[PDB]
C-alpha cells in the first residue's frame, strides 16, 4: 500500500496509526514493540492495543484521487505563497524606502551651506579688500 | 516554501553516492 | 502599465527558478505517479482472480 | 511630486502648467516608455518559457500518458469491484436455488 | 623524440640544448627548453608512463640545471615554484634543498628559507637529514 | 548529527576530472516454422 | 582481516582494482571497527588516484564513527590526506577542528601534525600560534603531573607574559601556581617557590599596573610565610618599598617594623636602616 | 510523506483519521460534514470531533507548477478553467445520479 | 475583532502578537519573516517562533470572486511597482544630496584656504 512505516520504511499491507505518536506503523512491529517495551518508538509516551487504528482506502463514496495536477486548492495554495512573497518583499521595499526617505530629509543642511558659503566669501572679500 | 522538494534532490544524490560506497 | 511590469517581474523570477527545479521535480512527480500505476494495476490484477475465484466456486 | 513630475520638451516640469496637447503627449510617451520596459521584459520571459516548453516536454508528455492510463485502470477496478459484489450476492442467491431444485 | 638507452642520456641531451641557448644568451628559451623539460607528464600523455621521455622529468641533473637558471635570471618567485616543485617529486637531494634555503637566506627570505629546511626534514630519513638539520639548527639560533 | 565536516570544511580546490570524477555474442536460430 | 587481504592482494597482481575496490567496501562491512583498514582503504584509493574516492573515504570514516565521539587517528590521517593532495586550507581545517573538538588528553597526535603540517606549509604568524598553543598545553599536562614542578610554572607566567596574554589570564594562572605551598617548614623548599609570589607582585605592579592588587599580594605573602621558624627578608623589603612607591613611608616604617618586631633578621635590619639614612 | 482525502480525493495538508473508519480526511473537510450529519461519511459510523486522530507527519508536496502557471493572471485563467471543469463535474454527477 | 497585521496592513484573520515588540502579525507572514530574517520587523531584536502569542477571535459568485482576485492582485503589484520606483527616486534625491553637500565642503575647503591669505598680505 502507498503508507510506509515510519519504523521499518516498507510500504506497509498492514497500516496501523497510534493515537499518541500520530505516526504510521506495521501492525506486526508495533503489537510487539508494545508486547516487549509498552512505549512509542517516536515520542516515547506510553501505548496500549486501544490506541491503535488500522487505515483503509477505497469504500463506497471515497472520491477518485486526482491526479491531473492542477487542483483548486493547490493553485490556491501557490496563490496564497506568491502573496506572501509579495508582501515581505514589500514590507522590504517599504523599510527600504524609510531608512533613505529618512536620511535625507535629516541631510537637508545645503540651504544653510549656502549662506555659510556667503559668510565666508563676504568675509574673505572684506579680508582680501583692504590694502 | 515552493521548490522545498530539493531536500529530495540532495537526498537522491546522496542515496546515488552511496553506490560503490562504504557502509553506514 | 505599471501593474503588468510586476507581474513580468514576477513571471521571470518564476521562470528563472523553473529553469533551475522544473526538470527535477516533473522526473520526481513522475516516478511518484507511476508507483500509483504500478499499484492499481497491482489491485486490478488481484480484484480480478477473486471474481474469477467466485466464478469457479459458482461452478463446482 | 512623483505623480506631478513628468519630462516635457525634453525637460522636467509640472504637469499642470503645460498646454493640454502637450499634456496629451507627454501622457502618451509616458505611458510609451512602459510599454516599452513590458516588452523588453516579455520577449525575455518567452525566451525562457520557449525553452523550458522544449526541455519539460518530455517528462509532461510522460505525464499524460501516465494520467490517462490511470483512469483506465481506475474505472476497471471500479466496474470489477461492483461485478465481485453482485456475484458474491448472487451466489448466495443461486446457493438457495439448488436447495429449492 | 628519438629513443635512448635511459634516462641520463637523454637528460644530458635537455641540458646540451639549454646550453647552448644560454651561451648563445637565448636566456628566455634556455629557461623554456627547461620548462619544457622538466613539465611532469599527466597519465595520459605518453605511449606508456615508463618510456625513457615519460621518466626523464625525474632526473634531478635536468631540476638542477632548470633551478640554476631561474637563480641566475628568473625572479625569486619563479625560483621557489622550481625547488618547491622539485622538493615535491622527490627530487630534491638535501644538498640542493640547503641550496634552495641559501639562495631565499641571500635574498633574505629567512623564513621562508626555514620552510625549506622544514620540507627538507619531512622527505629524508636519518642519517639523510643530518646535515640539514645542522646547517637548521644553527642558522636559526644565529 | 554533529557539524559535519561535510559542511564547516571549504570545498576543495583542486578538484581535477581524473582526481575526482572518474570516480566508480552468438548466433540466434531463425523464428518459429520461419 | 588477514583473509581479506589475501583476496585483494589476488586481485591486485591481476591490477583488478575495481575487484579490489569492491572487497575493500565489503571488508569494512565486517572489520570496519579496526580505524586501519578504513586508513588502508582510503591509502588504496589515493594510492590508484581515485582521490575523489579516497576523500569520500575519510568523510565516510568520520561519519561511520561518529563526530561527537570524533577519532583522532581518522582526523590526523585525513588532514595529512589533504595536506598531500595540496589542500591546504582542508588540512589546516581538519586539524583546527580536531583541537576545537577534542579534549587536550588525546591530540597530541593531531597537536604535533598540525604543527608539522603549519610549520612547513602555514606562516611564521601561524607556526608561532600553534607553537605556543602546543606549549601551553604541555605545561599545562605536566603542572598536572605533579604541581610542584615550579619551573613548569615559571616557564608558563613566562610564556603568557611574554606573549602579552590577558590580564586575567595571567592573574588566574598565577593562583594556581600560587596554591603548591610547600609542604615543609624548611627554608630550602621555600627558596625556589617564593619568587612565584615577588614575580606575581613584579607582574601586578609592573605590567597591570594595579597597584591595590599589587598590595594584595604581598600582604598574602606574609599571612602564608611561617615567621617563627624562617623569614624572607626578601618579601619584607619588596613591600616596604612598595609603599616607598606611592608616597606612604607611613606605611612602609608600618610594614618594615613589624619585620623588626616579628622576626629580627640582620638584613631587614639593614635595609630599613639604609632607607632611612636615604630618606 | 502523501495522503489523499477521501471526500475530496485532493492531496491534504493537515492529514486526519477518524477513530470509526480506516479513511483520512482534510480536517477541515470532515469537520464540515460532522458539522452536518454528525456521522462518519463513509462508514455512517456516528462520529464526533474529538473522534480524529491527526497524523503529525509532513503532508503532500506541493504539485509542480506548469509553465503556464508562472504568471499570477495565467494563474487565475488557469483556476478560471480547472473551476469550470469542477463545476461542470458536480453536475455531470446529479444528472447521472438521476439516470 | 478587526485586527490589523503589521507587515502587510491589511486585516487578518490569525491575529498574533510577538513578545519581543508587542506588534500584530498575520501568523503565516511573521513564521516567513522569522524563517527569511530571525529578527522581530519592528524592533529588530531576536525573534522566535515560541514567542508568539495568538490573539482572542460569505460568498456572492465565483466568476465575481475570480474579478474581485484579479482586481486586488493588479493593485498589490503595482503598489510593488511603485516602491520600486520611489525608492529609486528616494535613492536619487539622496546621491544629489550628498554630492551637493561634498561639492560645497570642497567650496568652504577651497575658501577656508584662501581666506589664510589675508593674514600675509
Ligand atoms: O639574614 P642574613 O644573615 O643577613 O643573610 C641574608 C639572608 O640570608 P638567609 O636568610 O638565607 O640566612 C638573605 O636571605 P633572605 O632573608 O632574603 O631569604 C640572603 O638573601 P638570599 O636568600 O637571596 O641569598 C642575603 O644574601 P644577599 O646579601 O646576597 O642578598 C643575606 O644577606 P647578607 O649576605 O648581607 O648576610
Amino acid at each position: 500500500m502507498s503508507f510506509v512505516c515510519g519504523i521499518s520504511g516498507e510500504l506497509t499491507e498492514d497500516p496501523v496509526v497510534s493515537q499518541v505518536s500520530g505516526h504510521i506503523f506495521d501492525r506486526r512491529l508495533i503489537v510487539k514493540f508494545i508486547a516487549e517495551n509498552g512505549t512509542d518508538p517516536i515520542s516515547h509516551g506510553e501505548l496500549s492495543e486501544d490506541q491503535l487504528v488500522s487505515l483503509k482506502s477505497g469504500g463506497t463514496g471515497s472520491a477518485p484521487r486526482n491526479v491531473s495536477g492542477t487542483s483548486i486548492p493547490s493553485l490556491l495554495k501557490m496563490l496564497q505563497d506568491e502573496w506572501d512573497t509579495v508582501m515581505l518583499n514589500s514590507f522590504s521595499l517599504r523599510q527600504q524606502l524609510q531608512i533613505a526617505r529618512q536620511e535625507l530629509s535629516h541631510s537637508l543642511y545645503q540651504h544653510d551651506a549656502a549662506c555659510r558659503v556667503i559668510s565666508r566669501l563676504s568675509k574673505e572679500l572684506t579680508a582680501a579688500r583692504e590694502a | 516554501h515552493e521548490y522545498g522538494n530539493v531536500i529530495k534532490k540532495v537526498e537522491e544524490m546522496k542515496v546515488r553516492r552511496e553506490n560503490e560506497m562504504l557502509a553506514l | 502599465a505599471k501593474a503588468q511590469n510586476e507581474h513580468l517581474l514576477m513571471r521571470q523570477i518564476n521562470l528563472e527558478l523553473m529553469d533551475e527545479y522544473a526538470a527535477e521535480s516533473y522526473l520526481q512527480r513522475n516516478k511518484v505517479m507511476e508507483d500509483l500505476l504500478t499499484h492499481a494495476e497491482k489491485e486490478l490484477r488481484k480484484t480480478k482472480e477473486a471474481v474469477m475465484e467466485v466464478h469457479a466456486n459458482r461452478k463446482m | 511630486c512623483t505623480s506631478e513630475i513628468i519630462l516635457s520638451k525634453d525637460k522636467f516640469t509640472r504637469i499642470a502648467i503645460l498646454p493640454r496637447e502637450e499634456q496629451m503627449k507627454a501622457l502618451n510617451d509616458e505611458f510609451q516608455m512602459y510599454r516599452g520596459w513590458m516588452n523588453q521584459r516579455a520577449k525575455r520571459a518567452a525566451k525562457v518559457e520557449k525553452k523550458l516548453r522544449v526541455k519539460l516536454g518530455g517528462y509532461q508528455a510522460i505525464h499524460d500518458k501516465l494520467c490517462k492510463k490511470y483512469q483506465e485502470v481506475t474505472t476497471e477496478i471500479e466496474m470489477a469491484n461492483i461485478e465481485k459484489k453482485t456475484f458474491e450476492r448472487l451466489g448466495e442467491h443461486e446457493l438457495k436455488a439448488i436447495n429449492k431444485r | 623524440i628519438s629513443q635512448f638507452g635511459g634516462v641520463s642520456e637523454l637528460a644530458n641531451v635537455w641540458c646540451a640544448y639549454a646550453e647552448m641557448e644560454m651561451k648563445h644568451k637565448r636566456a628566455k628559451a634556455a629557461l623554456t627548453v627547461m620548462q619544457r623539460a622538466c613539465v611532469v607528464p599527466k597519465p595520459g600523455d605518453y605511449e606508456n608512463m615508463q618510456s625513457v621521455q615519460a621518466r626523464v622529468h625525474r632526473s634531478p641533473i635536468l631540476w638542477a640545471m632548470y633551478a640554476d637558471y631561474e637563480e641566475c635570471c628568473g625572479t625569486v618567485e619563479s625560483c621557489r615554484k622550481v625547488y618547491d616543485k622539485m622538493i615535491e617529486l622527490r627530487v630534491a637531494s638535501p644538498q640542493m634543498i640547503m641550496n634552495y634555503a641559501m639562495f631565499l637566506e641571500e635574498n633574505e627570505y629567512f623564513e621562508l628559507a626555514f620552510q625549506a629546511y622544514e620540507k627538507g626534514i619531512a622527505l629524508f630519513k636519518w642519517p639523510g637529514v643530518f646535515d640539514i638539520w645542522n646547517t637548521y639548527l644553527v642558522k636559526f639560533i644565529k | 548529527m554533529s557539524m559535519k565536516l561535510r559542511d564547516i570544511l571549504p570545498a576543495p580546490v583542486a578538484a581535477d576530472e581524473a582526481a575526482s570524477q572518474i570516480r566508480r555474442v552468438s548466433k540466434e536460430p531463425p523464428p518459429y516454422g520461419k | 582481516e588477514q583473509a581479506w587481504q589475501t583476496y585483494i592482494n589476488f586481485e591486485l597482481r591481476y591490477k583488478e582494482i575495481d575487484r579490489a575496490r569492491s572487497v575493500y567496501q565489503r571488508f569494512l562491512h565486517v572489520h570496519g571497527i579496526n580505524v586501519q583498514n578504513w586508513i588502508k582503504y582510503a591509502k588504496f584509493e589515493e594510492r590508484n588516484g581515485y582521490i575523489g574516492n579516497a576523500r569520500a573515504a575519510y568523510e565516510k570514516a568520520m561519519e561511520y564513527f561518529g563526530e561527537e565521539d570524533i577519532n583522532e587517528t581518522v582526523l590526523v590521517a585525513f588532514a595529512l590526506f589533504e595536506e598531500r593532495q595540496k589542500e591546504h586550507e582542508r588540512a589546516r581545517g581538519i586539524f583546527k577542528y580536531g583541537l576545537d573538538n577534542l579534549p587536550s588528553n588525546r591530540t597530541e597526535e593531531i597537536f604535533k601534525h598540525y604543527t608539522q603540517h603549519e610549520k612547513k606549509f602555514g606562516e611564521r604568524v601561524g607556526i608561532e600560534d600553534v607553537i605556543i598553543s602546543k606549549r601551553k598545553t604541555q605545561y599545562e599536562k605536566m603542572v598536572e603531573e605533579n604541581g610542584y614542578n615550579y619551573d613548569a610554572w615559571f616557564d608558563y607566567l613566562r610564556l603568557l607574559e611574554n606573549e602579552e596574554t590577558d590580564r586575567e589570564e595571567v592573574e588566574d594562572v598565577y593562583e594556581r601556581a600560587i596554591a603548591n605551598i610547600p609542604p615543609h617548614s624548611e627554608k630550602r623548599y621555600w627558596r625556589r617557590y617564593i619568587y612565584l609570589w615577588i614575580n606575581y607582585a613584579l607582574y601586578e605592579e609592573l605590567v597591570a599596573k594595579d597597584f591595590d592588587r599589587a598590595r594584595q599580594v604581598y600582604k598574602a605573602c606574609i599571612d602564608i610565610i611561617p615567621h617563627k621558624t624562617f623569614t624572607f627578608a626578601k618579601v619584607w623589603i619588596m613591600f616596604a618599598h612598595f609603599e616607598i612607591r606611592q608616597l606612604d613611608l607611613n606605611a612602609a616604617r608600618k610594614i618594615m617594623g613589624v619585620a623588626i618586631g616579628k622576626c629580627p633578621k640582620d638584613k631587614l635590619f639593614r635595609a630599613y636602616i639604609d632607607l632611612e639614612l636615604q630618606l
